[PDB]
């Protein structure tokens, strides 16, 4: 069974390094060329970096020269990437994929089995929970809550305990001028029930240890 | 470097359908071109090298084909598991390059959203900063237009807004838009308006509020 399995990855500041590994089972490593290939939050696929089989030929994008060093030990099957100097546009989800070559030369040819994938973060933000504010229902009708003003991603929310799921939508984390993420998530419901029913946003924030129970009542 | 365009960036369909997608060079790459597929929270899966090689596995319904600049990708009869994002790569030289990406999506009938807006909390005020929301619920084809109105002057630069993937039983779309003041320009206005344009509403419809 071919695997490539990623780690390494985490959430730093400007100017720290980060190294991370794809350690490969299953097939001759020492066989293939092997990538780094990252992408963005929302965006598309970057390549990074390669590296032959026997460790000699590398190459690299612009934007990570003389930053990253890619390398490999064949004897742990393991490929590496050394990233220092890290920028907030080094953001990424960074995978690793092997690449068998064409050539006497072995260049590139396709890259037919992947990591998984393995997060880096940079950013000078520190690790801070979020405010739960209400988005109140006034006068079908829709409410919701304001998950506003924390670092880093992610957070999760349910709706009364997980006991309240159809008509909820919470949307993708938006990253404010401040460096800091906010999201929301709403929920439409009947507007006869309103004067009755209880609702309760449950939101719990892991790398902070914040859990916060924020009741949306109309104002 | 080798520039490759990818077109459309985005397309609706339905099951059965055919799909056509285009990866255009900035210089001849021979056959030296890849296909990947990607879904959300998921590493690329490849699909033809080659130009034309099916990668082992992969359905005979896709297909690629061309030479030297133009490309293209072909699903015969897409299939539910086919609406993903597709992304072409050259591997002629370093450095290697990515497509822009193609969104197939679901098709489905407009649907106009149902628009909500919200004030700030007192509570958010005493921090001093005032968050106002616009909510776009389950509104069909994704593209729709949200301008913030305070006072009737047009907010430029201090709103965001994040888009819901298709939801799963209806493939509808939800947007939410949060324009962000602080605490003294907000008690300093009365009238906030969010005014939504959709091609499910015959003429923009406007939610808002006085402070």
């Amino acid at each position: 069974q071919v695997q490539l399995v990623e780690s390494g990855g985490g959430v730093v500041q400007p100017g720290r390094s980060l190294r991370l590994s794809c350690a490969a089972s299953g097939f001759a490593f020492s066989s293939y060329g092997m990538h780094w290939v990252r992408q963005a939050p929302g965006k598309g696929l970057e390549w990074v970096a390669v590296i032959w089989f026997d460790g000699t030929k590398k190459y690299y994008t612009d934007s990570v020269k003389g930053r990253f060093t890619i390398s490999r030990d064949n004897s742990k099957n393991t490929l590496y990437l050394q990233m220092n100097t890290l920028r907030a546009e080094d953001t990424a989800v960074y995978y690793c994929a092997r690449d068998r070559g064409i050539g006497a030369r072995r260049g590139p040819y396709y890259m037919d089995v992947w990591g998984k994938g393995t997060t880096v973060t940079v950013s000078s933000a520190s690790t801070k929970g979020p405010s739960v504010f209400p988005l109140a229902p006034s006068s079908t009708a829709a409410l919701g809550c304001l998950v506003k003003d924390y670092f880093p991603e992610p957070v999760t929310v349910s709706w009364n305990s997980g006991a309240l799921t159809s008509g909820v939508h919470t949307f993708p984390a938006v990253l404010q001028s401040s460096g800091l993420y906010s999201l929301s998530s709403v929920v439409t419901v009947p507007s006869s029930s309103l004067g009755t029913q209880t609702y309760i946003c449950n939101v719990n924030h892991k790398p902070s240890n914040t859990k916060v129970d924020k009741r949306v009542e109309p104002k | 470097d080798i520039q490759m365009t990818q077109s459309p960036s985005s397309l609706s369909a339905s099951v059965g359908d055919r799909v056509t997608i285009t990866c255009r060079a900035s210089q001849s790459i021979s056959s030296y071109l890849n296909w990947y597929q990607q879904k959300p929270g998921k590493a690329p899966k490849l699909l033809i090298y080659a130009a034309s090689s099916l990668q082992s596995g992969v359905p005979s319904r896709f297909s690629g084909s061309g030479s030297g600049t133009d490309f293209t990708l072909t699903i015969s009869s897409l299939q539910p598991e086919d609406f993903a994002t597709y992304y072409c790569q050259q591997s002629y030289s370093t450095p290697l390059t990515f497509g822009g990406g193609t969104k197939v999506e679901i098709k489905r009938t407009v649907a106009a959203p149902s628009v909500f807006i919200f004030p700030p909390s007192d509570e958010q005020l005493k921090s001093g900063t005032a968050s106002v929301v616009c909510l776009l619920n389950n509104f069909y084809p994704r593209e729709a237009k949200v301008q913030w109105k305070v006072d009737n002057a047009l907010q430029s630069g201090n709103s965001q807004e994040s888009v819901t993937e298709q939801d799963s039983k209806d493939s509808t779309y939800s947007l939410s838009s949060t324009l962000t003041l602080s605490k003294a320009d907000y008690e300093k206005h009365k009238v906030y308006a969010c005014e939504v344009t959709h091609q499910g509403l015959s003429s923009p419809v406007t939610k808002s509020f006085n402070r």
